[PDB]
RNA sequence: AAAUUGAAGAGUUUGAUCAUGGCUCAGAUUGAACGCUGGCGGCAGGCCUAACACAUGCAAGUCGAACGGUAACAGGAAGAAGCUUGCUUCUUUGCUGACGAGUGGCGGACGGGUGAGUAAUGUCUGGGAAACUGCCUGAUGGAGGGGGAUAACUACUGGAAACGGUAGCUAAUACCGCAUAACGUCGCAAGACCAAAGAGGGGGACCUUCGGGCCUCUUGCCAUCGGAUGUGCCCAGAUGGGAUUAGCUAGUAGGUGGGGUAACGGCUCACCUAGGCGACGAUCCCUAGCUGGUCUGAGAGGAUGACCAGCCACACUGGAACUGAGACACGGUCCAGACUCCUACGGGAGGCAGCAGUGGGGAAUAUUGCACAAUGGGCGCAAGCCUGAUGCAGCCAUGCCGCGUGUAUGAAGAAGGCCUUCGGGUUGUAAAGUACUUUCAGCGGGGAGGAAGGGAGUAAAGUUAAUACCUUUGCUCAUUGACGUUACCCGCAGAAGAAGCACCGGCUAACUCCGUGCCAGCAGCCGCGGUAAUACGGAGGGUGCAAGCGUUAAUCGGAAUUACUGGGC
């Protein structure tokens, strides 16, 4: 079951997670197929402080995978609707 | 919330003389409340409060452990309390354990012999429990021996120690007759069991071979308990006798008061009397509350400054008053809690040590099983785990500061001698094991050495010291074979002065430049100059350069510290100093210290100085038996002698005795007087006398 | 066990028994229709492995073996059934 | 960190005139800057061609209160940018907070520069820096943050700050005490006094 | 292996730790361990004002 | 557009030179150690050796929406204790929430630790066919019908402790056979054979044995072909040294046949062939986890596997399999061996290379800490539980970076030190003095973000037959942060509460005096010291570096000193 969930990448009391689509086994900051784009929740001013790569998500869901409850709300932000 | 309400706690000690059969009884306590089956003796060492393995084999109680179980009194075996006993140690060597245990209960029951009534060691624990009035009864144990009687046991008690002993029992067959216990509340006579059976009772008439007798000590326990107070003695006076329970609450608060000491009998091996006893536990000794309630100080004293009691909403504030050995987490830290609750892993500020401490487990004791438990509330003994800046008698609390508890006191050793390991590369191994045993045990002081380097010990008995180099050798691992501590002998001139000097200069071939002094070899008497060297300075001719003269007088202090007679300082000495030669250039101080050196080391040794042996002021109390015996002791020894004067309870003797004799003093003297004196040795003079163990330093190095 | 492996162990345990019932009963009869096919007899042969062939088919679908090894099994014994002529 | 101790043994010992003390009332009547701190001044020491390299180093060191750690940076960085190493390096070191806010005055030396600048009495662009090492960027306004201003010796050392050189770089407002930064300040902007190519061999040594 | 006791006046008996490090000795035959100067009771040195950390000795209060 | 713009030398053999020539030095770097010293802060780092033995607390549970049911807590119903028919609580009652234990399903084969084994069964690079693949997804159908136990239990008996029995039942998605199933399996076909489980949510119709049925919807099950993820297998090449290691190998290499694995295969058996490996190093021996990368280097190259990540092997040692999709399984099984603990003496339990921590080894490396608040992960429909993963914390200058230990002023050049040609030079504007400020730490107040979500109430369509149940989308309301006294801001008094270490003979930057006289001693090489020591030690003074400084160890360079680029007889 192909997760796609995020990875804190980054530093001690300063996330920075990573978008990845991996399998559900393996790490956190573990094996993963691809990472579609990345996410920041103390960015002030970058880039939306989030970013998703919704072709690829496109692929990988429709092709078969899941995805996490994180990089779920940030798909319902990016798609503007709110 | 908490299991049982306070009043069902009941903090007993159990202590007495050796072998009165503490660790006996103890068992047959636990067994009848059936946390142990198999009631199991001491001397196969298959008993459960022995684990050290020293007291598995050599089979004597050395150091106390808590201990809970379930026994009850309100319709006995069902209502349960909290009995929790301490099986203290009664070596005088082990008294230390006596000491922070009978300051850490609320009451404790005194096993007396019916054999020996009180026994010396016996005589000491009253002391020991007169000084924080510990409520107290006591338990007559081996009454199943021969020639054992009871009402001699009540006399002695009565008479030698002060106090006032009432009968709660009276015993049925003296020695081998001994078949149960008559009581003078309940009136009926209780016969046990077989072997190994006494858990039942069989509640029987009183016999009529005693009946005269057990009437007599239930009307004298009458009385005795109506002068409790008032209402209790006007209700009497009428011609109607109290009951059980108004008798029993007036006993109590007798005990509250400390005012009684109340008699129970058994034979612990026979397994009769120990369920009778346990009755008095309930029925007399207080509770934690019914005690009064604890003095708590804030940082400054004051008559109430911290009124601390018991409740689980009150402070946590306890005593931490008995450490431990494990090797596996460190320590081991017993505490009472006096009030408050805490819990595991909660903090708590050391409010003595200055730190803040926390619990990394709470366990509460089976004697060594260390049962894991959340919570401990007030009254309920426990151990702690982990707090790593606390020793024994520090208070353990809450920021709320009830900071100062009243005691820091604990005996001075008395025996002392040094050790030494397989290898002297071990020498830190062995010091580590030393001071685990020192931040331990409080009389037992490790004692690093300054004038030799060796590391002598010191205990309270040639026992003491025995069970600590074995547990050294068995807990770790470290075998240390033992001998007698170095001598500290000295030097210094007796009267005369004698003048010398030290001749010999360098440039003769354009080298640096050189130094000489005349100096006289003046003593002083022993004690003259508190400060152990005084100078006179007398420069008048070839005077020694202006930043010179000072270091001359301290370079005769290097020659002062070297002690050319064997390497000891020289005490009280003096030296006057006259002629030398200079020019108004940079002369060498060094080479002044060289000729003084050689200066010293001629004058002294031809003034004659004295090789002086350390003599200690002594002073030793003891009862009027053996005085003229242990005087006789002292002055084969080399005595001199100080004075007599004749305390309260024996006589007051100061003498004056060599440091290179006093070495095992201490259990020849006790063993010349039984145990019942009391003695400090220190320091008083510095002396000379005839003796070719002199050469001991000289032969190892100088002249 | 410290732990909810006991549950664990006892379950496979059961699952065991079971297993070596199953597997026993599927194993006598492929022994059965192997000596059918080393004695010679074409009509009891066939009869043998239509007696198995169901057994095997329901074993695989319940997982004791796994499809390919019930196909292997009935692919073996038809070949040389009929080769046994 | 910052170099404690005395001031005009170091601009002495290097001889040439750092600045390291406020140029108020003169260097030679305080010091008798001509010779070595030691005692043994009186004699000329070869200085030979190590000698010359160290003392060079020793000497922008000094002058710009950066200390060797930091220095090995600015030089790292100042190497990495695309150019002369020597003048990436005199940029970098002029660029620094505290030099920028001396050369703008408010302080009469360096010294007193860098105590303001930590004391939390500056604002990059609105923003507190409580940074000496700050490196501040082209097109910044430096904004003093009034309530630092009313204590005499910024005002002292503003009316000081004249009889130098408007530098080419810093468009100090003087009197609303801000300053914008147009451009990184050049190495021909700078007094010439300094070989830079030494310390570049120095440190590629 | 053999080893140098550095600085002026040791304490070393017949079974005393000591710490050994390297660096030889340039003219003592064979000799190619400096024994650390105040590390196990292979005290330091004593009476020294210069080079206090070689040769190991606690700084003088004044 | 930038993806690089990057290569230094000296001391040292000789009376002296030149050259080969080795030793050492300045540089960078470290899981470092130790001595001296030591203020804070941020971020990283922390048992390299004994894969040595381990106390203890935790490191894996969940699911009632699977079942029987009721251990505990209650929502509960009827009462004649209590009692003023109860607001002042007695019990039968799984009726409902909820749930001990049990059955069952899913996980436990993940996550985590170590580097012993391993020279090729591996790893990396690039391909391949002889396959499997739970949970996840697309599609297509089925989802008759019934029975046999058994747990829990009950009774009785052991366990004189722990830990088990003999009979009696009763449920389920537990289990078993028949019905059926085909583009599924076998079979050239002909032909035969194959499976399944139900639960929950609502309710208008209508029959009922108030159990429900029934029309719904949400989930779930079986079978079949795909997708994806993971995984098994094969090949070519590289992946340390030693030939003072020249032969090695009979399932050994292959053919045929049988068997076996999910799969192909000497995986195995049985014949038959006599082959196969090898100087391109077979075999043997020592050593070693491999790699992305790390330190270094200008580059080729050298050394290396600390952190983070991928692969592998291992889980007290040796052997084996059981369930399973996945193991030959760290906190599962079983046996042998060692060890440990409990034993009431009849027995039984355990495996820190999980996190903490102990003891031992070492020079050396941390608390028996805080919570699921983020991220995750298992289970669950979900709330919700577990999480020593994780997020944080505590210890240590272990490292990298930033900051301060005040700033200006000041010639009575104070004192005093030290030197001296005896006038003075230097410490030195240095301190003292004078004014200015408060970073940092200390107090006091104020205060972001890490917070996404999920709960209840509600509406829109979507659903049906019902606008009911439920997805799903908004809406309002109370809220979910360990760190934590967060970062940070601002105020409070004062310059206080905060600088050391090494070196100073040439290499090298920094020189004089006293004390020592080949003694004490120093030292990286050259050497210094035997009376005028810039070379020992101290003083003064200076030079470097600065919360570090120095030493040692270690890789590399400089070493064109293994020279392929880049050397010689
Ligand atoms: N006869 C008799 N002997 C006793 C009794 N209690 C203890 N003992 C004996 O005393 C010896 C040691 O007893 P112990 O428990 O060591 O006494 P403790 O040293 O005070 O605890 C044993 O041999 C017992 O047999 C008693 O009540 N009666």
């Amino acid at each position: 079951m192909v997760t796609i969930r995020l990875a804190r990448h980054g530093a001690k009391k300063r996330p920075f997670y990573q978008v990845v689509v991996a399998d559900s086994r393996n790490a956190r900051n573990g094996r993963f197929i691809e990472r579609v784009g990345f996410f920041n929740p103390i960015a002030s001013e970058k880039e939306e402080g989030t970013r998703l790569d919704l072709d690829r998500i496109a692929h990988w869901v429709g092709q078969g995978a899941t995805i996490s409850d994180r990089v779920a709300a940030l798909i319902k932000e990016v798609n503007k609707a709110a | 919330a908490r299991t049982t309400p306070i009043a069902r706690y009941r903090n007993i000690g159990i202590s007495a003389h050796i072998d009165a059969g503490k660790t006996t009884t103890t068992e047959r306590i636990l067994f009848y409340t059936g946390v142990n089956h198999k009631i199991g003796e001491v001397h196969d060492g298959a008993a459960t409060m022995d684990w050290m393995e020293q007291e598995q084999e050599r089979g004597i109680t050395i150091t106390s452990a808590a201990t809970t179980a379930f026994w009850s009194g309100m319709a006995k075996q069902y209502e349960p309390h909290r009995i929790n006993i301490i099986d203290t140690p009664g070596h005088v060597d082990f008294t230390i354990e006596v000491e922070r245990s009978m300051r850490v209960l609320d009451g404790a029951v005194m096993v007396y012999c019916a054999v020996g009534g009180v026994q010396p060691q016996s005589e000491t624990v009253w002391r020991q429990a007169n000084k924080y009035k510990v409520p107290r009864i006591a338990f007559v144990n081996k009454m199943d021996r021969m020639g054992a009687n009871f009402l001699k046991v009540v006399n002695q008690i009565k008479t030698r120690l002060g106090a006032n002993p009432v009968p709660l029992q009276l015993a049925i067959g003296a020695e081998e007759h001994f078949t149960g216990v008559v009581d003078l509340v309940k009136m009926k006579a209780i016969n046990w069991n077989d072997a190994d059976q006494g858990v039942t009772f069989e509640y029987e008439d009183i016999p009529a071979d005693m009946v005269e007798l057990a009437n007599e000590w239930h009307q004298n326990l009458i009385e005795s308990a109506a002068e409790a107070s008032e209402e209790l003695m006007e209700k009497y006076l009428g011609g109607e006798e109290l009951t059980e329970a108004e008798i029993k609450g007036a006993l109590r608060q007798r005990v509250l008061n400390n005012e009684i000491i109340l008699v129970t009998c058994g034979s612990a091996f026979k397994n009769k009397g120990v369920q009778a006893m346990l009755d008095a536990v309930i029925d007399y000794l207080p509770s934690p509350v019914d005690v009064p309630a604890i003095n708590g100080i804030l940082d400054d004293g004051k008559d109430t400054p911290a009124e601390r009691h018991a409740s689980d909403d009150e402070p946590f504030s306890a005593l931490a008053f008995k450490i431990a050995t494990d090797p596996f987490v460190g320590n081991l830290t017993f505490f009472r809690v006096y009030s408050g609750v805490v819990n595991s892993g909660d903090t708590v500020l050391n409010s003595v040590k200055a730190a803040r401490e926390r619990f990394g487990r709470i366990v509460q004791m089976h004697a060594n099983k260390r049962e894991e438990i959340k919570e401990v509330r007030a009254g309920d003994i426990a151990a702690a785990i982990g707090l790593k800046d606390v020793t024994t008698g520090d208070t353990l609390c809450d920021p709320d500061a009830p900071i100062i508890l009243e005691r820091m006191e604990f005996p001075e050793p008395v025996i002392s001698i040094a050790v030494e390991p397989k290898t002297k590369a071990d020498q830190e191994k062995m010091g580590l094991a030393l001071g685990r045993l020192a931040k331990e045990d409080p009389s037992f002081r490790v004692w690093t050495d300054e004038e030799s380097n060796q590391t002598i010990i010191a205990g309270m008995g040639e026992l003491h010291l025995d069970i600590i180099v074995d547990r050294m050798k068995r807990e770790f691992n470290v075998e240390a074979n033992v001998g007698k501590p170095q001598v500290a002998y000295r030097e210094t001139i007796r009267q005369k002065v004698t003048d010398v000097e030290g001749k010999h200069a360098k440039q003769s071939g354009g080298r640096g430049q050189y130094g000489h002094v005349v100096i006289d070899m003046y003593p002083l008497e022993p004690g003259s100059n508190p400060k152990g060297y005084e100078f006179i300075n007398d420069i008048k001719g070839g005077v020694i350069p202006g930043e010179y003269i000072p270091a001359v007088d301290k370079g005769i202090q290097e020659q002062l510290k070297a002690g050319p007679l064997a390497g000891y300082p020289v005490v009280d000495m003096g030296i006057r100093l006259h002629f030398g030669s200079y020019h108004d250039v940079d002369s060498s101080e060094l080479a002044f210290k060289l000729a003084a050196s050689i200066a010293f080391k001629e004058g002294f040794k031809k003034a004659k100085p004295v090789l002086l042996e350390p003599i200690m002021k002594v002073e030793v109390e003891t009862p009027e038996e053996n005085t003229g015996d242990v005087i006789g002791d002292l002055s084969r020894r080399r005595g001199m002698l100080k004075g007599q004067e004749s305390e309260v309870t024996g006589v007051k003797i100061h003498a004056e005795v060599p440091l290179s004799e006093m070495f095992g003093y201490a259990t020849q003297l006790r063993s010349l007087t039984k145990g019942r004196a009391s003695y400090t040795m220190e320091f008083l003079k510095y002396d000379e006398a005839p003796s070719n163990v002199a050469q001991a330093v000289i032969e190892a190095r100088g002249k | 066990n410290i732990k909810s492996a006991k549950k664990r162990a006892i379950q496979s345990e059961k699952a065991r028994k079971h297993n070596a019932s199953r597997r026993s009963m599927m194993r006598t009869f492929i022994k059965k229709v192997y000596a059918a096919i080393e004695a010679g007899d074409k009509a009891a042969a066939q009869k043998a492995f239509n007696e198995m062939q169901p057994i095997v088919d329901r074993q695989a679908a319940k997982g004791l073996i796994h499809k390919n090894k019930a196909a292997r099994h009935k692919a073996n014994l038809t070949a040389q059934i009929n080769k046994l002529a | 960190a910052r170099y404690l101790g005395p001031k005009l043994k170091l601009s002495r010992r290097e001889g040439t005139d750092l600045f390291l003390k406020s140029g108020v009332r003169a260097i030679d009547t305080k010091c008798k800057i001509e010779q070595a701190p030691g005692q043994h001044g009186a004699r000329k020491p070869r200085l030979s061609d190590y000698g010359v390299q160290l003392r060079e180093k020793q000497k922008v060191r000094r002058i710009y209160g950066v200390l060797e750690r930091q220095f090995r940076n600015y030089y790292k960085e100042a190497a990495r940018l695309k150019g002369n190493t020597g003048e990436n390096l005199l940029a970098l070191l002029e660029g620094r907070l505290d030099n920028v806010v001396y050369r703008m005055g408010f302080g009469a030396t360096r010294a007193e520069a860098r105590q303001l600048v930590s004391h939390k009495a500056i604002m990059v662009n609105g923003r507190v820096v409580n940074i000496a090492s700050y490196q501040v960027s082209p097109n910044d306004v430096v904004s003093i943050r009034e309530k630092a201003k009313k204590q005499s010796r910024v005002k002292a050392a503003l009316e000081l700050a004249e009889q130098r050189e408007k530098p080419t770089w810093l468009e100090v407002d003087a009197g609303k005490m801000e300053g914008t930064f147009k451009r990184k300040p050049e190495r021909s902007d700078l007094s010439a006094d300094i070989n830079e190519h030494l310390i570049v061999e120095l440190y590629s040594k | 292996v053999t080893s140098y006791i550095g600085g002026e006046g040791h304490n070393l008996q017949e079974h005393s730790v000591i710490l050994i490090r390297g660096g030889r000795v340039k003219d003592l035959p064979g000799v190619r361990y400096h024994t650390v100067r105040g590390a196990l009771d292979c005290s330091g040195v004593k009476d020294r004002k210069q080079a206090r950390s070689k040769y190991g000795v606690k700084r003088p209060k004044a």
